[PDB]
């Protein structure tokens, strides 16, 4: 299905899908925002946004190419998608303006306009988008003083000290042949992509990226960005979870799928088979929740996020969901595991098997970059079907039962109790 | 809601000794009230066990 | 504490029998007449204890005019019992007027809650 | 009962029953919205809780979406569970219970939430004002129920058996075997549905030009222009919508958004300019109309919008099959205009 | 500083200071409403509590009214207490404190209450829509502050500095000696206000015809028409406004209300049809304009008009003094139209 | 608000014996509880005044 080969310096990965009507090539590097200082934080955002400038994207639009890019913790990608007959126009564009001739992109009077719009973008992020900024603050307090603690968008105080020297320094240090996968999704075939990446003699750079002196360590902590002038209360709360290439990767995904997501205002979201709903529905404790299992290279996160307007009963919402977490160690049933198996297979099928080949390019690039190949969906389903109740109980006794947590909150979180009551909720006194 | 709030008596116990919001800055001179309550329990129990033998 | 599906099950088996109905329904009619709730202007579905979630949903799903009539019959029974009298015999409930009006709502809410707990204790065959 | 499918060697199937029952066909205001929010409540043979808690164990979810033309009943599921989901959607279309306690507990609060979440966005306000002043009683119906004319439960039942007829629906399946889907849509309850009339009209929807509307609003202010498009000049306006938002145009930093809603009998081209202060919105919308009243060469954006049309026809599979090659020039003629927000400082149609 | 007074042998006097500072001259939307609600708050020398207590112990009351053209400061009192009330009005105009804690505690909730009770009447909603589509940014400014554009306290102080000038006010007393009033409005603080300029224009207010606006509303439905009137045709539309709501007409079973607002430089004739269902008000307004487009003779209603004009200009003794003798016929020309309520069942302007 | 509501102790007294909403239908068998309260006060007071002389 996926095929992956290694050229003179570049690894190439394709997912050919002959019933698609767009093809999409690009390059996925292996250094997201986890490879920055607290002082050049926001360099990858500036590279994402100078790759998508108006004068860089006008050249792609005249040839019928649509640009896309993504900054994450581990990886970063730069994707050019077009019609199936014009894959080499895309490879030519990605070469001649991003890979080799990046001196017109890094023009001053282009850098200034892009830096100004990125500053405006993160300023409107930091004061209007409340669930995502507390997920970023959960990351920045769970992994503090380690490289995984950095926001992917950067920081308004960090971003206004950046110059073009920092962008080209990061480019020299990280945009390398040893760090990059060239991806192709859509109905581009593999032999045509390798034949046109050896037809042009495409070479990115020849160094090797710096290796970080400390690994990401989970520190049980809290942060409270309280603001009484906001309507709701947004609370994210997580334990240390599994990183990628765990053996407990799918067990963590399944254990997050057991408690699922919920929306108070959708009538078929109130009828789910979660036993948390018939504790939080009687007094309408929350508006929504979602249980996540975020996996990175070094470490991971496992927890939930809620937004609620019932600011008087936040502590009972937290108490009821953590007493529902305890059942994974003690008394999780057969049925909850089977239901979460079916829902997890559906969620992974909707994530991978989707029509958009930009998303397939991002997923294939990050997966092949971190473990050298890509696990198929049939093998993923055969690894999900093999999970038992004892695997969930063993994983929850390891990672959940009586462990330190990380909390982040904004809004009206006066009703949220301190660290120690919430942490003492993580293990019940066997009743 | 939690059973320590939903109950008649346990909400009194909760509201007075469990969830009761205290100022964080209070020092060890604010333990004298709990100390006087312990003293009163000591006096009452030992007084009953001596009045079982006092004439 | 005996939920109405059980009562309706036993009652339908009695009423659908030729022998059991002709012996038991006269006894039940005399029981209803001796019970004397009708003399206070009350139908039997005003008598059911309402402080459980099943009857709270049944009373919430009852329509507006039925709820106003039920509230009036209840307030009239309280004022009548306050004076230790009865109602005048023209104000008594007749047998055709003593209709089961809350019983479909109670039966629907009870079937909903029974399906709810049977699907909470669901178990798969794998 | 047009049944069409499209196989794939993959894991997730997706069924959809699309009914010509949108706002354009609504009898009273918001009956399509209330029937849409009613869709997956309980049937006569299976509760709404039993449907959710069996679909979770079989591995799939149900959804139903409303727009101007369609009520779409979508079922996303694991590939070899198809007859369960065709019987689920057939039961939803044929025998749904229509209880007044369901109207007053689930459907009306869900619809009230939908209206209150769409009310805060001034672009949705401007878009429905634009639709209502362009088309008056067909497509210009209100999209969501807001209780200005009271919709009963009998109105919802009447709309349901008006639009849930055998000639007024399509069945479309991604990643479904077409022979087995056709065998499962008969031997079902889609064969017992009434063979009613197809509500789609092949006429032209009788547009109006030069109209203007101004709405007071607290927050962001939006200036919107709207142009009705016939079936012939549909692709010229699609090239224009993809040209104005791409980096080819100098107006892309002034335009908040621009799109072309397409139908089977034409469409509407809408353009929105939105921010938080009226001086910038007034300046920008004057620049947009002063540049569009002169010509725009749209031929650079043809391959770009060929790609964009392929992208947006991957998600849907409603193909309109547009030319894109005979598109050379655009010049703005007459247009309807909506000012939402601080309308004492937004310009009028005189000044544009 | 025009000072006029009309004596009487009567126990109760009243005294009005009228400034040209109403919603016609509002620099921001609703700064006149906030200045009006601000008027009798505390001044530098006397608190607002002390004014109310001392005036009650002396026996009178203050009031401040806002209409489109004026801000009126009225004081009703017992007759021989005149210089107290003169100096109180002079202090209110000259030296009001303009404290932020008075803006946020007593003035803004009062204005919020005013707007919240004026929203509930669909006739006032239709009337301001009518004013806004007939005159755009003159008299079409909104009467009441609704927070669509934010009015700070410095805006209220600037508007008061603009309109509380010596050339922009009229002192108008009833049941009061004119020599005493003229002695008390100098010997005062009204004679050391800034001698600015009078904001009233002698031009024509630049009307607009053929416009239409529809706003949705939950409740009663109102269809309204509105005709701008110049200065010389004022008497004819007043005879029409009194003819259409009297028993001489066939239409007052259908017409809910009809009036003519008269200003210095023209006016606006408004007509309102209001009911709880849309079919009645639709057929009514169709009948009204269909039989007003054919002519009407108004010479029956001239004496009735003289009577109603006498009883409605008995109150204020600055009226307009129309002639009424040369009016014979009326035929409806062009007019602006406003639908409020169930707007997808009310008729449009081209259907009238 | 009234002083019998805006106190600490009089709030309890008001809520239990003054403004307590009773059903109007209750007969004379609903006086046994206040009767048991009177009986308990009788027993406690007469017992204390006899324990002053009991050996
Ligand atoms: C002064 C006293 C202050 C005590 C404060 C306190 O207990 O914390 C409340 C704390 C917070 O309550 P919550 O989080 O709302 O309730 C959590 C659920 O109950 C779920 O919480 P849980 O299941 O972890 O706790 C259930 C608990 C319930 O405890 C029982 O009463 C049984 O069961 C036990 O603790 C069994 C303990 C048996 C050993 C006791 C030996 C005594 C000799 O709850 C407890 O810690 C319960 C522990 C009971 C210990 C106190 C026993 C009585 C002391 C007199
Ligand atoms: C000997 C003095 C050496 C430490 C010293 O220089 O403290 C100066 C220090 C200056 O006072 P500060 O820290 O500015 O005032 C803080 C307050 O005293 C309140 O400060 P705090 O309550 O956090 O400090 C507790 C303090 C005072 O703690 C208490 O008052 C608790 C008393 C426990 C009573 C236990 C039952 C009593 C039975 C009958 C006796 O106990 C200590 O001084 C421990 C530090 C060694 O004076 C004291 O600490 C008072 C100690 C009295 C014994
Ligand atoms: C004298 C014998 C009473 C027989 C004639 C009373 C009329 C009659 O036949 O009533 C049957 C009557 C059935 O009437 P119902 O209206 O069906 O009963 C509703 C409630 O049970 C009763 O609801 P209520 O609010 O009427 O309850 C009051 C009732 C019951 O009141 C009480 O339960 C208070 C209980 C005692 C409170 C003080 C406790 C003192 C502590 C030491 C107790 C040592 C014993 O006391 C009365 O019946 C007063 C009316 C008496 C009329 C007397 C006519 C005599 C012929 C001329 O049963 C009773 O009245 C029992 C009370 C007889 C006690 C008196 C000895
Ligand atoms: C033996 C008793 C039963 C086992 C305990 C158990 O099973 O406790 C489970 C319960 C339920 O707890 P909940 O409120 O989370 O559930 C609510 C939804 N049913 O906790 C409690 O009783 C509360 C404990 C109170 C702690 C404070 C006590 C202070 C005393 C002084
Ligand atoms: C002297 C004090 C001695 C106390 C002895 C305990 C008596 C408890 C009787 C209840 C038995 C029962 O049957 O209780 C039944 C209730 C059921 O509760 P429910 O209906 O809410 O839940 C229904 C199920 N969902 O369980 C309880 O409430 C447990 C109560 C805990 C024990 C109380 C301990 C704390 C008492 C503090 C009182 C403070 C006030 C003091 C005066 C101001
Ligand atoms: C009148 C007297 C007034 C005295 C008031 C203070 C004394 C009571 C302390 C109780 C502590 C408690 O019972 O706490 C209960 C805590 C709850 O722990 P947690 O919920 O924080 O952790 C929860 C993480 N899962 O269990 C403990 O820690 C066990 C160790 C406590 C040892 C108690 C010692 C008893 C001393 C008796 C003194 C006599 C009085
Ligand atoms: C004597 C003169 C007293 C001061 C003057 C005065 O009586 O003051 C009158 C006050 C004023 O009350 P108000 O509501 O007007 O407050 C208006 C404030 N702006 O009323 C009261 O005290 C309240 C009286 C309540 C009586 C409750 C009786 C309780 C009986 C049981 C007692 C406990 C038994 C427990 C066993
Ligand atoms: C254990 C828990 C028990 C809970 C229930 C306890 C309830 C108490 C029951 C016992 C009755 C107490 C009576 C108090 C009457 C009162 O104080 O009345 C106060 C009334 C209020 O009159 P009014 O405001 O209606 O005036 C209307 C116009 N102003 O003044 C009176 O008319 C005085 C009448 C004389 C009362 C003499 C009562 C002597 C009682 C002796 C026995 C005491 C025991
Ligand atoms: C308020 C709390 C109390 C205080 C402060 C208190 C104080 C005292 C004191 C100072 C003594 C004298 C002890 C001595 O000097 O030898 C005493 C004696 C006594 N108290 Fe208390 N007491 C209290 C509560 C009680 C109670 C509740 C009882 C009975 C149940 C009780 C029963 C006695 C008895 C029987 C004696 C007898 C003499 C002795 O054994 O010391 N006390 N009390
Ligand atoms: C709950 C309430 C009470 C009840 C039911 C109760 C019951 C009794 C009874 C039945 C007797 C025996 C009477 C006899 O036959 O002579 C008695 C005796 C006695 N009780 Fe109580 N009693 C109560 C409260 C009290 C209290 C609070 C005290 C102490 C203050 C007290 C002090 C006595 C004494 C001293 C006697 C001694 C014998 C006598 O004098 O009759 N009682 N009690």
């Amino acid at each position: 299905a996926e095929v992956t080969q290694l050229s003179n310096g570049i690894v190439v990965a394709t997912e050919h899908n002959p019933s698609a009507h767009t093809a999409s090539v690009g390059v996925v590097f292996g250094s997201g925002a986890a490879n920055e200082n607290p002082y050049n934080n926001g360099v990858s955002n500036l590279w994402k946004n100078i790759f998508l400038s108006k004068e860089n994207s006008a050249v792609a639009a005249k040839e019928g190419l649509a640009l896309s890019s993504n900054i994450s913790r581990d990886f970063q990608s730069y994707i050019v998608s077009s019609l199936p007959g014009s894959t080499d126009k895309s490879l030519d564009f990605l070469n001649q303006s991003f890979i080799q001739q990046k001196a017109n992109l890094l023009s001053s009077s282009n850098f200034e306009a892009t830096k100004k719009s990125v500053l405006k973008q993160v300023q409107d992020f930091e004061e209007n988008d409340h669930p995502n900024r507390v997920l970023e603050h959960l990351h920045s307090t769970a992994f503090q003083n380690t490289p995984l603690s950095l926001p992917t968008r950067g920081t308004l105080e960090s971003l206004e000290n950046l110059v073009v020297a920092d962008l080209e320094s990061f480019a020299n240090n990280h945009f390398l042949n040893s760090n990059a996968v060239v991806v192709g999704t859509g109905n581009i075939k593999h032999e045509d992509l390798v034949n046109s990446i050896e037809s042009k003699n495409l070479s990115l750079q020849t160094g090797t990226k710096p290796v970080l002196k400390k690994k990401a360590a989970f520190l049980g902590s809290e942060v409270r960005l309280r603001d009484d002038t906001l309507p709701k209360a947004w609370i994210s709360l997580a334990v240390e979870g599994e990183p990628v290439n765990s053996p407990n990767y799918f067990v963590a995904k399944l254990a997050a799928q057991i408690f699922g997501s919920y929306n108070a205002f959708e009538p078929a979201s109130r009828l789910q088979g979660i036993k948390l709903l018939d504790n939080i529905q009687e007094y309408q404790l929350c508006d929504n929740f979602n249980h996540f299992s975020l996996s990175y290279k070094d470490s991971g996160l496992w927890g939930f996020s809620t937004a609620t307007r019932n600011v008087t009963m936040i502590d009972d919402l937290i108490h009821f969901t953590l007493k529902q977490w305890n059942r994974l160690t003690i008394s999780v049933t057969d049925t909850e595991v089977e239901r979460a198996k079916s829902l997890l297979k559906l969620q992974l099928g909707q994530l991978y098997e989707s029509g958009n080949p930009v998303n397939d390019a991002n997923l294939l690039g990050a997966e092949v970059l971190i473990k050298g190949s890509k696990l198929s969906l049939g093998e993923a389903f055969k690894k999900i079907d093999a999970i038992t109740v004892k695997d969930v109980k063993a994983w929850a006794g390891k990672r959940l039962w009586d462990q330190d947590i990380a909390i982040a909150g904004t809004g009206q979180i006066e009703g949220l109790l301190d660290y120690m009551r919430i942490r003492s909720d993580m293990s019940m006194m066997r009743w | 809601m939690a059973f320590r709030k939903s109950n008649v008596y346990l909400s009194l116990v909760n509201s007075y000794i469990i969830d009761s919001p205290q100022p964080s800055s209070i020092n060890y001179w604010w333990n004298m009230g709990s100390l006087l309550g312990l003293c009163l329990v000591i006096q009452i129990v030992t007084g009953i066990f001596m009045a079982m033998h006092y004439s | 504490p005996q939920s109405f599906t059980s009562i309706a099950r036993i009652g339908d088996y009695i009423l659908k029998s030729p022998v059991l109905s002709k012996l038991c329904v006269p006894v039940a009619n005399q029981f209803i007449n001796l019970a004397g709730y009708k003399k206070l202007g009350l139908k039997f579905d005003d008598l059911i204890a309402e402080e459980n979630p099943i009857m709270q949903t049944a009373l919430r799903r009852l329509p507006e005019d039925e709820s106003y009539a039920r509230a009036y019959r209840i307030i009239r029974a309280h004022q009548t019992e306050l004076t230790h009298h009865l109602l005048p015999r023209n104000e008594w409930i007749k047998a055709q007027e003593d209709v089961p009006y809350l019983l479909p709502y109670i039966l629907e809410a009870e079937a909903a809650a029974k399906e709810k707990d049977e699907l909470d204790n669901i178990e798969v065959s794998k | 009962l047009t049944v069409s499918a499209r196989d794939a060697p993959t894991k997730i199937s997706t069924l959809a029953v699309k009914v010509h029952g949108g706002s354009r066909y609504a009898t009273k205001d918001g009956v399509a919205h209330l029937l849409n929010r009613f869709n997956f409540q309980n049937t006569n043979t299976r509760s709404a809780l039993k449907l959710v808690r069996e679909s979770e164990l079989l591995g799939g979810t149900f959804k139903s979406t409303l727009d101007r033309e369609y009520i779409t009943l979508k079922a996303t599921f694991l590939k070899d569970d198809l007859p369960y989901y065709v019987n689920a959607l057939a039961d939803v279309l044929y025998k749904t219970a229509f209880k007044p306690h369901e109207l007053t507990e689930s459907v009306l609060p869900a619809a009230r939430y939908d209206y209150a979440v769409a009310e805060q966005c001034p672009v949705k306000s401007a878009e429905d004002q634009l639709y209502a002043i362009t088309f008056r009683k067909g497509l210009g119906n209100p999209l969501l129920y807001d209780g200005v004319e009271r919709v009963s439960l009998q109105d919802i039942k009447d709309f349901a058996d008006k639009v849930y007829t055998k000639e007024n629906l399509e069945v479309s399946g991604e990643n479904v075997v077409e022979a087995d889907l056709k065998r499962f849509v008969d031997e079902s309850l889609l064969s017992t549905l009434p063979a009613g009339k197809s509500l789609v009209s092949k006429s032209e929807p009788k547009f109006f030009l030069g109209e203007e509307n101004r709405v007071r609003f607290i927050g962001d202010s939006v200036a919107a222009i709207g142009i009705p498009v016939n079936k012939a000049s549909l692709a010229q306006y699609e090239v224009l919508a993809n040209y104005l938002t791409s980096a080819l145009s100098e107006l892309s930093g002034l335009i908040s958004s621009a799109k072309l809603d397409k139908f089977t009998d034409g469409g509407l081209f809408t353009l929105f300019v939105r921010d938080q202060d009226s001086a910038v919105v007034s300046s920008n919308i004057k620049k947009i109309v002063a540049d569009l009243k002169k010509g725009k060469d749209l031929s650079p954006a043809i391959n770009y919008t060929k790609l964009k049309n392929a992208v947006q026809n991957e998600s849907v599979s409603s193909p309109i099959e547009l030319n894109f090659d005979a598109v050379k020039d655009f010049k703005l003629g007459k247009f309807n205009y909506v000012a939402v927000g601080d309308v004492s400082n937004l310009p009028y149609l005189d000044e544009l």
